[PDB]
DNA sequence: CCATCAATATCCACCTGCAGATTCTACCAAAAGTGTATTTGGAAACTGCTCCATCAAAAGGCATGTTCAGCTGAATTCAGCTGAACATGCCTTTTGATGGAGCAGTTTCCAAATACACTTTTGGTAGAATCTGCAGGTGGATATTGA
DNA sequence: TCAATATCCACCTGCAGATTCTACCAAAAGTGTATTTGGAAACTGCTCCATCAAAAGGCATGTTCAGCTGAATTCAGCTGAACATGCCTTTTGATGGAGCAGTTTCCAAATACACTTTTGGTAGAATCTGCAGGTGGATATTGATGG
């Protein structure tokens, strides 16, 4: 019949005010720690982590990701766009002069 | 149990000297201890450059003034050369 | 039973879709492409892999085979990404 | 009879900075005020940054720094976020702010 | 050679798994794995190592052995691993590989699947008490696999309730060759002349006959027809091309009275029908749902008032998104006939089933969802909005709402049905408030304001008890696609064979 | 056409591009305003010179960038402002 | 020593649209230039301050090349050619 | 009668290197065959961009190294480039690129 | 006046090596000057640090691997690690 | 759409003169290598010990999958207009020569920082007891949104 | 104006973490001699930096107009909001043991000189040359005339 129905974008920029409200993980522990331990396998078998290195990799990815996604919005905007391509990706690292 | 080096002591001092009522967790303590360490190690640095550059030896409070300058913000680094030459006076009327 | 102990995958896909939005919800973005993730997971592999590299690098020289959270701030703080919290 | 740090009053340690100015390997020799003058610095610092965070936490309602406070602190300095621009938080968030183009009307 | 060269590919597809195939490819050794108790439970241990021997050797006469071998080899691994176990996930997947892997070599070979299925670990039924099940994992005592009987009854060979009874098997007239039954889908009855392959009848030109024991053929009622025309006219509109068409019709219509545990006795009709589509190019049930409907002729406060008893279905209806669509069109449209009819007042009992109980299907899938409360009064409020939309319903609400806007004061006025709750929570109550109960339950019990059919005699569905103790004791079962369309076949046979 | 062929044209050429003169005269005006009486060698406005110009080609080729990426072959101030941003010279 | 002014007009609009050039920019503006020179501006702030910094750390009155790539390797800028 | 650079098979100077390893004030401590590492790692590194420049003059027709071939050079490897992706050379000028859009549009 | 070391002749001998017919002009031995400081600076500097990392005082050849692996990416820190491995060798075989 | 008279920046075929790079002799303080006694940072050998991995189980917070449409991203026209290309004028920028403000070279020696042997103070910190700010659940007044 | 809904906020309760003592104990800090050396200060030769002369390779304005660009328009479809389904991560609790680091012993390697050996800018002399322009073609190349 008739469902209630927030107009698009609303709930966005809820989530987003709770998520800048709050400082907590987002990424799931158990696959981030299953990446890192298959890298570090990539690297060398039989290393061995530490939780608290888990959580400082969580944490670094975390706010380079959190900053990359800042200036990925950045440039989206300078488009007249509020959309995030993965132009807008790769123009933000170049800048940052990571490529 | 080696003895694990920190500024724990002195810089809850220093909140009870600006917030005596306020305290301060365990890991913003850890932030401050890590944030002291690091303005150490560049301040230190800059220092030794310093010295390197004009042939000396030896690091002075002429080197790590410097230093805070190049590094410290303009109003920080004029705030911190007059604690450092008011903490030198007070050592030397000591 | 038949265990007591414990494949080189499922790595890359670890990383969830929700995560990734909400990583990009805590920068902002208010609109997500479809086809974000997949580079934005390359991406996150290329940071690990600039980070772990030194880490493992660090402990090989310390004769040890346990990767410290020292280690791990260090590297962080060479690659210009020092990191608060984790220096005990 | 009186510490050096007494001396100069400063809360900081100054032996202490003067030991790890040593162990660093910065130079061959130290001078005697150069610890005091670093401890000096340092203790400005915490306590400006200390300032700061209290008077975060009396805005967010709260008694206890915690690195949220820290954080709006250092960022809501000009100079404290060109000093710290380089540097990471852990648990420390981000301003909130949302941008022109993404506002509705 | 054709036997090794057709089942090396799934063998091979099985090693190919990693790390799923790794335990099983050598001979489970307890000494070297420190399982000394693996002989004591799996009584004939093998792997994946000696089904190459033996394909290698010759030592199958024929691929059915094969399967059996590799079907007890994951049954062994299952037993003996717990479930949670890495082994149980590992065997799980082999499993599933196995499946998906057999299918087209062993139909290109010339028979149905490759697959060894057990049915599900059935509840026995007890015969003297009448009203005693035996539980899984315990002892129970069995009289030539036909009687059984559990501990408190003693007081017949022991048996223990962790066995499993396979499926049955065909053997074809002509070429001889073994194959599931309910996989064909070839019934005695249907064929009285036995069993031909497919291959066998494209040698002859003939196809099969024609199945005179379908659900069209069934005897037509106007509800029924209705409600067939219904979802007929939905699934045109829709126009989906995986929908197949739907017949529903009324297997069982009877007059029947309630006794009070006010009048002494309150006569009603009991009606029961079913929904099958044409899936697949057979018939399959995905629908039942038992009504009690008392007339003008009821005394108070039961006059005139359609009541729900029991509601089944089966998640197997294509396409799966228009399956709520097809359950709310069959339900408004019998609203809509009660309607029609004179009646005024409808009650639905939304209370999801408990765990290993089933209302009217036997053996639901173990993937099929049992709706949490909350969920199923949404559905049941969502078909109701639907079917107000459509200017059927004139209202709907709780019973607890409708109480209190009737002004209800004494018990007598609540509605008495068979089986009820309420009528248990009053007997309840006078042995041992009853507005606190009322809005406990509001959400539970919904009551719809809406303001010529022939009996047909069928002991077998007169209730649920029997059609589920016959569908238990035959192993019908619908927990799969094949086994839907084999357990439909049978209860097709069933009623058109042993009617009334 | 032609603005293509003085790109080229002074990518293939490693001269200096801004004046000496009046760059001279901006670092002296400028650090007279941070300390008077500053003596200066040449080597160091050479190389004050050099520096300047080769921050301000990377300016330009991300403010290009970021111009195309904009859909755009003319560059804006927003253009600047985000590379400087996203840089982190501004935040 | 004459106060020197106004220098910042010594970039001449021809000197930016060149250096656009070399950075493969093919239109410019009205108004860039003018941003242009107070970047440059800002970058002669960070820089020539340090510079400054550090020829009175040596107690010297001349700035020279070796202070200036010190500075400049310091903000992440360094370069070659000239010491250090 | 034999120099420690010559006795490691090494063109760079040994002994230079580790009096100015000394002369740092680094560590307390310098192990002896760390000037010879050093020494090692110097002139692979300075070979293998002499190298390129040496290429990036033989593509221009010139017999002299300049700044510009360097410049070019480095660039044009990856590896390089990211290691001196902070680095400024004097006279070197940047890379000829000239994106497809800014080509014409006909 | 003060004598002002470089590693003029080394480069000269490498480039000679590498391209007997190639001269180098003064601007370009400055870049390689410049370029050769900045390298052993930055090896030296994590040579340092890394010695400060583990407690250890004395700076052998493989903190200088280590060092070099960190720093050189891929291809370029596998063959100067390599060299460095043969020059240790060698030096230590007289 | 394009084959092509005609004005124009420049690759190359070239070459010559000069600032710059290359070649040779000599000198010597600055390193560089060797020799020897001394000290030590670090290798091995064993072990006490702390958190790293692994296993088990429930279950609820979301990860996953599906659907409708709001409006956002994308494509198309076009007209005000800002800038590109260019001729005109001139002047400011570049190069070379010339007084002295400070950059460095030399010598004294005195306030200043090592080296080290105690003595006292003082910061982790084993361990138990009481205090305390906000984690978390409840409830309802209060904005916030959409039709 | 109003109904559905997320938010702010006050309030109450259990508890891991922050705060307060008791006693310890090794790690520094400080103090009192002995020694040495970094450099302040005075004097002074040597750069090279600011200032000023002319010569020239450019920069500063105004005009014309093809083209960059932003407003206006329309529309296919992309992902946001909502909902059903159920997945699997977290927490709690425990455990066999791989592995981290403390303690002891002791040795090849680093270090502090002393002496002898080589040696690389350094300054001046004279030779060699790579290429920066410039002159005479001349060649794509692109705006423009025209088929």
């Amino acid at each position: 019949k008739k469902p209630h129905r927030y107009r698009p974008g609303t709930v966005a920029l809820r989530e987003i005010r709770r998520y800048q409200k709050s400082t907590e993980l987002l990424i799931r522990k158990l696959p981030f720690q299953r990446l890192v331990r298959e890298i570090a396998q990539d690297f060398k078998t039989d290393l061995r982590f530490q939780s608290s290195a888990v959580m400082a990799l969580q944490e670094a990815c975390e706010a380079y990701l959190v900053g990359l996604f800042e200036d990925t919005n950045l440039c989206a905007i300078h488009a007249k766009r509020v959309t995030i391509m993965p132009k807008d990706i790769q123009l933000a690292r170049r800048i940052r002069g990571e490529r | 149990r080696s003895r694990k080096e920190s500024y724990s002591i002195y810089v809850y001092k220093v909140l009870k000297q600006v917030h005596p009522d306020t305290g301060i967790s365990s890991k913003a303590m850890g932030i401050m201890n890590s944030f002291v360490n690091d303005i150490f190690e560049r301040i230190a640095g800059e220092a030794s450059r310093l010295a390197h550059y004009n042939k000396r030896s030896t690091i002075t409070s002429r080197e790590i003034q410097t230093a805070v300058r190049l590094l410290l913000p303009g109003e920080l680094a004029k705030h911190a050369v007059s604690e450092g030459t008011k903490a030198v006076t007070k050592y030397t009327s000591a | 039973g038949k265990g007591g102990a414990k494949v080189l995958r499922d790595n890359i896909q670890g990383i969830t879709k929700p995560a990734i939005r909400r990583l990009a919800r805590r920068g902002g973005v208010k609109r997500i492409s479809g086809l974000i993730y997949e580079e934005t997971r390359g991406v996150l592999k290329v940071f690990l892999e600039n980070v772990i590299r030194d880490a493992v690098t660090y402990t090989e020289h310390a004769k040890r085979k346990t990767v410290t959270a020292m280690d791990v701030v260090y590297a962080l703080k060479r690659q210009g990404r020092t990191l608060y919290g984790f220096g005990g | 009879a009186k510490t050096r740090s007494s001396r100069a009053g400063l809360q900081f340690p100054v032996g202490r900075v003067h030991r790890l100015l040593r162990k660093g390997n910065y130079s061959e020799r130290v001078g005697a005020g150069a610890p005091v003058y670093l401890a000096a610095v340092l203790e400005y610092l915490t306590a400006e940054i200390l300032e700061l965070a209290g008077n975060a936490a009396r805005d967010n309602k709260k008694t206890r720094i915690i690195p949220r406070h820290l954080q709006l602190a250092i960022r809501n300095d000009e100079e404290l976020n060109k000093l710290l621009g380089r540097v990471t938080i852990a648990q420390g968030g981000v301003l909130p702010n949302i941008q022109a183009v993404l506002l509705p009307k | 050679e054709e036997l090794r060269q057709a089942l090396m590919p799934t063998l091979e597809a099985l090693y190919r798994q990693d790390p799923e195939s790794l335990p099983f490819r050598q001979p489970v050794d307890p000494q070297l794995l420190g399982i000394p108790d693996y002989f004591d439970i799996v009584k004939n241990p093998m792997d994946l190592s000696t089904i190459k021997r033996k394909l290698d050797t010759g030592q199958y006469q024929e691929p059915w052995q094969y399967v059996d071998d590799v079907w007890l080899m994951f049954n062994n691994a299952w037993l003996y691993n717990r479930k949670t176990s890495r082994v149980y996930k590992f065997c799980s997947k082999l499993a599933e590989v196995f499946e998906q892997e057999i299918d087209p070599v062993m139909q290109s070979l010339g028979y149905c699947c490759g697959r060894k299925y057990e049915f599900s670990p059935q509840t026995l039924c007890c015969y003297g008490k009448q009203l005693c099940t035996i539980p899984r994992d315990a002892a129970y005592y069995s009289y030539q696999n036909r009687y059984h009987f559990c501990e408190k009854c003693f007081t017949f060979e022991k048996k223990k309730n962790d066995t499993l009874d396979p499926e049955p098997f065909v053997d074809c007239k002509e070429c001889g060759r073994k194959m599931h039954q309910i996989c064909v889908l070839h019934y005695d009855i249907i064929w009285p002349s036995g069993f031909v392959c497919d291959n066998c009848l494209k040698k002859t030109g003939r196809p099969r006959k024609e199945n005179k024991f379908s659900a069209k053929r069934l005897q037509t009622t106007r509800l029924g027809n209705h409600l067939e025309d219904r979802v007929n006219k939905f699934l045109r509109r829709q126009n989906h091309p995986e929908a197949g068409e739907v017949f529903v019709r009324v297997v069982a219509s009877s007059d029947k009275t309630v006794e009070v545990k006010m009048s002494e006795s309150f006569p009603y009709r009991t009606k029961a029908l079913f929904a099958f589509e044409e899936i697949d190019g057979v018939d399959v049930c995905f629908f039942g749902m038992h009504v009690q409907e008392y007339g003008s002729d009821c005394p108070p406060p039961n006059t005139r008032r359609v009541y729900i008893s029991y509601l089944d279905s089966i998640h197997f209806f294509r396409p799966r998104c228009l399956r709520t669509a097809v359950y709310h069109e069959i339900l408004i449209g019998y609203l809509e006939y009660v309607k029609k009819l004179g009646y005024v007042t409808g009650h639905i009992w939304a209370c999801p089933p408990s765990e290993g109980d089933d209302y009217i299907f036997h053996c639901h899938p173990p993937d099929q969802k049992i709706p949490k409360p909350k969920r199923l009064q949404e559905w049941y409020k969502k078909m109701l909005d639907k079917a107000f939309a459509e200017r059927i319903i004139h209202d709907y609400k709780d019973i607890f709402k409708q109480a209190t806007e009737d002004r209800l004061t004494s018990a007598k006025e609540l509605p008495y049905f068979e089986g009820d709750f309420w009528p248990n929570v009053l007997e309840e109550s006078i042995k041992e408030k009853l507005y606190a109960t009322m809005e406990k339950h509001k959400e539970v019990f919904f009551v719809i304001h809406l303001h010529p059919d022939p009996l047909l005699s069928c002991d077998l569905m007169d209730g649920r008890d029997a059609f589920l103790t016959l569908a238990r004791d035959k192993h019908w079962e619908f927990s799969s696609l094949r086994r839907s369309k084999w357990s439909t076949l049978c209860m097709l046979v069933e009623l058109h064979t042993q009617g009334q």
